[PDB]
């Protein structure tokens, strides 16, 4: 379910990628020519020289990994690289602080968007019946019946895999008497209303709720 | 048993708090060194042992 | 142990660089980047989800516990005391005391309220004006401004004290807090005059002045509801914090008995985060909980208990358990407090404010043969050109001045400038051009297309100058990718929803910024230049 | 953080170098700042965003209609579709199918993979 | 029956008029009545009983003198009406106001501030507030729900525009 939610919200991810791209480019041009050297944060392993390296450094800053020292490395007064024919700006402080806030905000936004999208399942008491119950019912019926081979055909009670969670007081027999099987179980497993007219009441519901074949729903 | 009706559990919890205090003062010197305080905290620990074991026996 | 060290994201990049120095830089980043993303971000997202969603369950149970319903009872209760005590305030006055009506009248007036807000602004400007080596005159200016603001603030404080009923005055929380801060200011004056002030005194009293700076943010309600819920839940807040404090004490008293004074190594004693004495064991445990240099402390413990071996180096159990329970127990306490209370607090803004709104309601050029055709395929075509334009400058060589590839990218830039000016020429045909009721000025995103194109064009205009002006133009030309926003039908929805989220966050973000400013002022007072080290 | 904390703890007087553990009480300032701002207020940010997104998602609250469980169920009312089983017809195929599809085989294969990882 | 050319105005407060608080709920209130109804309104001050009216000796002329002021083309203030029943015994087509405290928990706080002498006498005061929480709308005409005066005061004027 979490992976499926990620599929349904791709534009937030594209927005985060856009942030990374814009900031990697900006860091590429301003802090590009900083002189590489060990004993300093801007080194052979972190630098705004190649786009992959810039993205890696920005990702490092995103994970809150000594980004303050990177910032102090790019502050002005730094010697410029030999390729230049000094370098280092005072724009670094704003650059890194703004990046940290914005990247943290969009990461929070993606997280909470996925939480919103999966809220239904993430907030599910697991007491009321759920689609997992329908799936296991489908599987047991499939064992009882291969592909699309069930219309009524019912003369047995082998479908007792239904545990305490929807013959106690023979209510199972009454429910069997009263896709049709799935619909009947749904309307009666919840025990929505008991006035001898739920079929009529529901017959006036599926008309407004719906579309597809309704010549089997009433039963 | 009727002593438990008398609320000494208050004094027992104050004793637990006293022992909690008596562990922050215990300085763990590197290699067997020990100032004066560490040499009285053993006695305080003996007292705490006695009171706790009496409470265990009673309960 | 090392993979787990990467999942917590602390000391992550060190192992990545150590590996890169062994097996080249090309591939290895894949392993650790996937490790971080998958492990850290998915597990963090899932734990947040299964707590927030779970927290909704206990919130639903709480609503049956009258926790919110009882909270509203204490809000209207205290609220009506002032309104009814206003009558006695307006009735006690039907020796001559006719000036009471006039003084009370100014109290509610906007002139006096904005005057006191301005005085608070002066108060914050004076303290915020701190500086490492203040000009000698600025010290006297700050001291006299403090004296002046103190005199006034107490004058209007007493005015409100006598203009309004003293009991009614003390009923309000904000007025009691204002009395507290003015009393702190009186203490400031007495202590400074008598020269018996102490560093704790200056600290906490600068703090009380900064509290008086809370007189700002009074009209707004979103922070007010949070404050009310926090005050209601204090007796519930103290339990969780007491439990966490007990846990930190236990995992510090255990570290004392394990690593007590065993951090003595022949290497230079930079082991500041040690377990020697209880007051510092607490700081080390706190550091581990937040997880700043968790690696360093774990390694020091491992080395203390022998080297890497089986009998030793089992200490990793202690650090791992500490870190896990901490960043789980902290997560529960703080999210619980910031969700259950805030969710309740946010509901006041929807419960009492909503009904009260109802109560008031209850109380009551050429235009012919143009060619807009082809704007359908050109949608995806312009998307593709924007994408490839964005990719263009990314591959640029930043470090080589006489670049073998910058001229190639210049050719791409020329081609793409032509392509992206074609639609600028086209847009004149469509309604707009800052005319025709300004259909062009009604969509700033359309205008933003020109701005990026303009800067791209402007870069060439001054390019021949060979002058430093064009240096910033190249930096700003990076706005090309955003053009896809105006040309995308879902990205617009995403960005607008994000802006809406920002507008919602405004209140909390401003409260956090103000409290951070408070702590910055206190820090300036404490460490105004006492950090230098030869 | 800890570098700043242990450089501030060693703060003696204005315009003077540090002194080892001069005032360790200063940690109260950093402890309080840490808890309040970082923990409390950033967690308030996360909780506030969660609450706002929950409110936005329930814009179509539709309190008149009944539970959303029936919403999901009736949207699934198009279920009871064919499921691929293909019980083998050849008896030689059937023996291997039965032995393969028995839970014992799955448990055994899990043990095999577990031992492979070991 | 027959209007006395006017609809006399009375206010019973939230509880007994016998103490200071109840009167102060209306002492300033009456001030604004004449200060926004110049000539349109008049006020009267009495201390006798009006319930005993056949449409004690002082009561005989009390009803007349009120009717004497009602014929001038009026607000009454007394200590007899603690419930519309005290006025329901006569048909003078009056208008009666009620001060309401939706939460009796407020009563103690109001009482707790004025004085400790009547602080223990809250039971005497509060029962009337209970007594002032039973009559259906018909005997509950004028409504005083909001707290402060200005919002409450505007809701007094609107009911005074029924005829004038
Ligand atoms: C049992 C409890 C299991 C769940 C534990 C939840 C821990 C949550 C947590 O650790 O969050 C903080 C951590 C870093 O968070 P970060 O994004 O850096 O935020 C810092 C401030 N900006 O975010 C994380 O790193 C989350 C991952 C750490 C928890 C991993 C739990 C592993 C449990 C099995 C360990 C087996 C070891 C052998
Ligand atoms: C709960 C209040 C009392 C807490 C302290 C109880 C133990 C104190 C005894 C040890 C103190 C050091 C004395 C050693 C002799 C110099
Ligand atoms: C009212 C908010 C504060 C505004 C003043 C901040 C600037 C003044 C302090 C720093 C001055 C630095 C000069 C070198
Ligand atoms: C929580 C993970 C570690 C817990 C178990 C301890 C691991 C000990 C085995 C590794 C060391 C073996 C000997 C190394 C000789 C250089
Ligand atoms: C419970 C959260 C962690 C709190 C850490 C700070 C505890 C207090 C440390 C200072 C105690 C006094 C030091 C010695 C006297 C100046
Ligand atoms: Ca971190
Ligand atoms: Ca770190």
């Amino acid at each position: 379910t979490f992976i499926k939610s990620f599929q349904a919200l791709p534009y937030v991810a594209l927005l985060i990628v856009m942030l990374f791209f814009i900031y990697a480019v900006i860091g590429m041009q301003v802090f590009g020519k900083i002189a590489l050297n060990d004993t300093t944060e801007i080194n052979r392993n972190n630098n705004f020289q190649t786009f992959p390296q810039a993205v890696l450094l920005l990702f490092r800053c995103a994970t809150g990994e000594a980004w303050q020292d990177i910032m102090l490395a790019c502050m002005p007064g730094k010697k410029c690289a030999p390729e230049s024919e000094p370098c280092g700006s005072s724009f670094a402080v704003f650059y890194f602080i703004s990046f940290y806030m914005l990247c943290a905000f969009l990461i929070i936004n993606l997280f909470v968007a996925v939480i919103m999208d999966n809220f239904d399942y993430l907030t599910r008491d697991w007491s009321i019946l759920g689609p997992h119950h329908l799936d296991e019912f489908k599987r047991i019926w499939a064992e009882y019946d291969p592909e699309a081979k069930g219309r009524i055909k019912h003369l047995d009670v082998v479908t007792l895999l239904r545990r305490i969670q929807p013959c106690p007081h023979r209510v199972a027999c009454k429910r069997l008497v009263s896709n049709a099987t799935l619909f009947a179980l749904v309307r009666t497993a919840l025990r929505i209303k008991t006035e001898g007219n739920l079929e009529q009441a529901n017959e006036e519901l599926r008309a407004i709720i719906k579309k597809l074949l309704d010549q089997v729903v009433p039963p | 048993s009727i002593v438990e009706w008398k609320p000494f559990e208050i004094i027992i919890l104050l004793t637990i708090f006293a022992n909690c205090v008596a562990l922050a003062i215990y300085i763990p010197f590197p290699e067997d060194d020990s100032n004066a305080t560490n040499s009285n905290l053993e006695r305080v620990e003996y007292l705490f042992l006695i009171i706790f074991t009496v409470e265990a026996f009673l309960k | 142990l090392t993979v787990f060290q990467c999942i917590t994201m602390e000391g992550w990049t060190d192992v990545l660089y150590w590996v890169n120095d062994a097996v080249g830089r090309d591939w290895p980043w894949i392993y650790f980047v996937t490790l971080i993303i998958i492990g850290s971000f998915f597990v963090l997202n899932l734990v947040l989800g299964v707590l927030s969603g779970e927290f909704s369950k206990e919130r639903e149970k709480a609503k049956a516990r009258g926790d919110f319903q009882k909270l509203r009872e204490k809000q209207q209760l205290e609220e009506d005391l002032k309104g009814y005590l206003d009558w006695i305030t307006q009735a006690e006055d039907i020796w001559n005391r006719f000036c009471r009506r006039k003084c009370r009248a100014a109290v509610k007036s906007n002139v006096f309220y904005w005057l006191v807000i301005f005085l608070v602004f002066l108060n914050t400007l004076t303290i915020a004006s701190e500086h490492y080596n203040q000009p000698n005159w600025l010290t006297e200016v700050q001291d006299t401004a403090n004296k002046a603001l103190l005199a006034l603030f107490t004058a209007e404080m007493l005015l409100k004290m006598y203009s309004l009923g003293l009991q009614a005055y003390f009923v309000s929380l904000f007025n009691r807090f204002d009395c507290f801060v003015v009393c702190g200011g009186i203490l400031e004056t007495i202590l400074v005059e008598t020269k018996i002030m102490s560093p704790l005194g200056i600290s906490v009293l600068r703090c009380v002045r900064l509290l008086r700076i809370f007189k700002i943010t009074r009209y707004w309600n979103s922070l007010s509801n949070l404050v009310a819920s926090l005050l209601n839940s204090v007796r519930s807040i103290a339990s969780l914090l007491l439990l966490l404090f007990l846990f930190i004490i236990i995992f510090s008293l255990l570290g004392m008995q394990l690593f007590g004074g065993k951090f003595n190594f022949d290497e230079m004693q930079t082991r500041r985060s040690t377990f020697d004495n209880f007051p510092q064991s607490l700081l080390t445990v706190f550091q581990i909980l937040t997880g700043e240099d968790w690696n360093s402390v774990m390694y020091d413990g491992i080395m203390a208990y022998g080297g890497p071996s089986f009998p030793g180096m089992l200490v990793c159990i202690y650090f791992i358990i500490l870190f896990i329970c901490g960043n789980y127990i902290l997560l529960n306490v703080f999210l619980a407090i910031a969700v259950d209370n805030l969710a309740d607090a946010e509901s006041l803004t929807s419960a009492q404010k909503e009904e009260e709104e109802e109560k008031e309601r209850k109380k009551l050029f050429r235009l012919q043969c143009h060619r807009i055709v082809n704007d359908t395929i050109f949608t995806n075509l312009i998307l593709f050109f924007i994408l490839l334009s964005s990719i263009s400058l990314a591959a640029e060589d930043p470090v080589q001045h006489t670049s073998f590839r910058n001229h190639i990218l210049f050719y791409f830039d020329i081609v793409f400038t032509t392509i992206f000016t074609l639609e600028i020429i086209l847009k004149m045909t469509a309604y707009g051009a800052f005319l025709h009721k300004g259909s062009f000025c009604r969509n700033y995103f359309n205008i933003l297309d020109l701005l990026v194109v303009s800067v791209s064009l402007i870069s060439f205009g001054i390019q021949s100058s060979a002058i430093n002006v064009v240096k910033i133009l190249r930096v700003l030309r990076v706005l090309r990718p955003l053009r896809a926003i105006n040309r995308a039908k879902g990205l617009k929805h995403v960005v607008q929803c994000v802006f809406v989220a920002i507008r919602t966050i405004g209140n909390i973000v401003i409260v956090t910024t103000l409290l951070q400013f408070m702590f910055a002022c206190i820090g300036v007072q404490l460490f105004k230049g006492k950090l230098y080290t030869c | 953080w800890p570098e700043l904390l242990y450089r501030s703890i060693d703060s003696h007087t204005e315009d003077k170098g540090p002194i080892y553990n001069y005032r360790v009480e200063i940690s109260i300032f950093f402890i309080i700042y840490i808890i309040i701002i970082a923990f409390f207020m950033m967690n308030i940010f996360v909780g506030f965003v969660i609450v706002t997104f929950q409110e936005q998602g329930e814009q179509e609250y539709k309190n008149c209609e009944l539970d959303k469980n029936q919403r999901q169920c009736v949207e699934y009312a198009l279920k009871a579709r064919p499921l691929r089983r293909y019980i083998p017809k050849n008896q030689h195929q059937y023996k291997v199918w039965y032995v393969v599809n028995s839970t014992y085989f799955e448990y055994l294969m899990f043990v095999l993979i577990l031992l492979n990882t070991i | 029956d027959v209007v006395p050319s006017m609809r006399p105005v009375v206010l019973v407060g939230p509880s007994l008029k016998g103490y200071e608080v109840t009167d102060m709920m209306q002492k300033a209130l009456f001030d604004f009545l004449k200060h926004r109804f110049e000539g349109r309104i008049s006020i009267t001050r009495v201390t006798a009983d009006i319930s005993l009216a056949k449409r004690l000796a002082e009561v005989q002329s009390e009803i007349e003198r009120i009717f004497e002021l009602a014929r001038t083309l009026v607000v009454l203030d007394a200590d007899t009406i603690n419930h519309p029943a005290q006025l329901s015994k006569t048909s003078l087509a009056p208008i009666i106001v009620y001060v309401k405290i939706s939460s009796p928990k407020v009563l103690q706080r109001l009482i707790k501030s004025r004085g400790k002498s009547q602080a223990k006498h809250l039971n005497v005061q509060m029962v009337a507030a209970d007594k002032l929480a039973q009559c259906p709308p018909e005997l509950f005409d004028v409504i005083l729900d909001e707290n402060q005066l200005e919002d409450a005061c505007e809701h007094l004027a609107d009911y005074l525009e029924a005829y004038w």
